[PDB]
């Protein structure tokens, strides 16, 4: 459990701030892309009920 | 000399699968029109079964660079390991994507396969990469080179999926080794070349070698 | 030496000298090694 | 254990003061899909829970 | 390689209408370089 809390952790800490967001960077919209591809916010709410 | 994949060629990305002992050789295949996901057609049978390769042909119409496309994206060629690519389906004019669907019961994290209509955004794009270390990172790629082909978009390979008893194409973090087989490179004036359609014209363009119209008694053989 | 590339087959099969195709983890197993076959087709870094 | 302990490493590296960098965050996620089996037995894609 | 560089830096300045001093700086470097290079080059060959 403390392992996959720390890789979610480690992902959330990589996810962009927000001001690249709203400026559109191309890389930062990947990489968030990619951590929800990964991660499914179902299992999230789950984990944390 | 050896053949060097150039822009404005058409080719055929090939994989291999080993199914009953029996390896056999698959072209990706999309219709584009009233599906746009991205099949397998075998193609080794062949001399007992035609395939069906005119929706299998694909034109490459650019090669860039990483950087050449983020300053494009923001805003003939040789192929060279490293660079971005972009396939256009010679029959539909759509462009090869990594879709952000997936019905892939077995992978959770792999995406969909398929075309798109505009060349617009980064799903269009694909970056080939050496699957041996034989070849390196600027060598023209070469014709029979096993190829890997990463999505600049989804950071995936494409991906032969073999867990499901059918054989199916989708985006995956595991990867898959393809050839780009060429059908046609630059043709002279006039000058047939094969898997184009043409009509047959018996004399002074009088006559055309033809079947029979729908609803004909003949079954139209 | 050094410079020609040279593909090797069995005279009276001939097969072509290619390795095995090593299965997935293999990389676990840390393998440097594949095992090497004769296969009519054969792969195009066939050389030596 | 000792995936937390990298992944704790990591985060150490990526996350600053209150806010990501991007340049390590991305090669971290970037490396991290290419090698999956970092990602544990779970999230492996095919054949995982 | 250092063309592959270059080209990628140029690629990277291309939409900005002016080149910084650092970069003015890394292109002059990479510039002395290739310059050496040619230079070595060309007296590999030169005799002929």
């Amino acid at each position: 459990m403390s392992f996959y809390a720390a890789l979610i952790d480690l992902l959330g800490r990589c996810a962009p701030e927000m001001h690249l967001i709203q400026a559109g960077k191309g890389e930062a919209l990947r990489i968030r892309a990619i951590l929800r591809s990964l991660v499914p916010l179902d299992d999230l709410v789950g984990i944390i009920s | 000399e050896v053949q060097f994949l150039r822009t404005d060629d058409e080719v055929v990305l090939q994989c291999s699968a080993t199914v009953l002992k029996e390896q056999l050789k698959l072209c990706l295949a999309a219709e584009g029109f009233g599906n746009r996901l991205c099949f397998l057609e075998p193609t080794s049978n062949a001399q007992n079964v035609p395939p069906d390769l005119a929706i299998c042909c694909f034109t490459l119409e650019q090669s860039l660079s990483v950087r050449a496309l983020q300053e494009m994206l923001a805003n003939h060629r040789t192929l060279l390991y490293g660079h971005a690519i972009l396939l256009r389906h010679a029959h539909s004019r759509m462009y090869l994507s990594c879709l952000t669907t997936s019905r892939s019961m077995t992978d959770k994290l792999a995406f969909d396969v398929g075309l798109q209509e505009d060349a617009t955004g980064e799903a269009c794009w694909w970056t080939m990469h050496p699957a041996s270390k034989q070849r390196s990172e600027g060598e023209k790629v070469r014709v029979g080179d096993d190829l890997i082909l990463v999505s600049v978009s989804s950071e995936r390979y494409l991906h032969l999926s073999t867990a499901s008893g059918e054989l199916q194409v989708d985006a995956s973090f595991m990867q898959t080794l393809w050839n780009m087989n060429p059908i046609c490179s630059c043709c002279e004036e006039g000058y047939v070349t094969g898997g184009h359609v043409l009509r047959l014209f018996h004399g002074h363009m009088d006559e055309c070698l033809t079947i029979s119209a729908a609803d004909s008694d003949d079954q139209r053989r | 030496y050094g410079e020609s590339l040279c593909f090797v087959q069995h005279v009276a099969s001939g097969l072509w000298l290619t390795y095995a195709a090593p299965d997935p983890k293999a990389l676990r197993l840390g393998v440097l090694k594949k095992k090497a076959i004769l296969h009519q087709e054969g792969h195009m870094d066939d050389a030596l | 254990c000792g995936g937390e302990r990298y992944l704790d490493f990591l985060r150490f590296a990526v996350f600053v003061n209150g806010e990501s960098v991007e340049e390590n965050a991305n090669v971290v996620v970037r490396l991290l899909i290419r090698k999956p089996e970092c990602f544990g037995p779970a999230l492996r894609g095919e054949g995982g829970s | 390689r250092l063309q592959e560089s270059i080209s990628d830096f140029y690629w990277y300045y291309s939409g900005k209408d002016v080149i910084e001093e650092q970069g003015k700086r890394n292109f002059s470097k990479a510039m002395s370089v290739a310059k050496q290079v040619f230079n070595s080059l060309t007296e590999y060959i030169q005799g002929p």
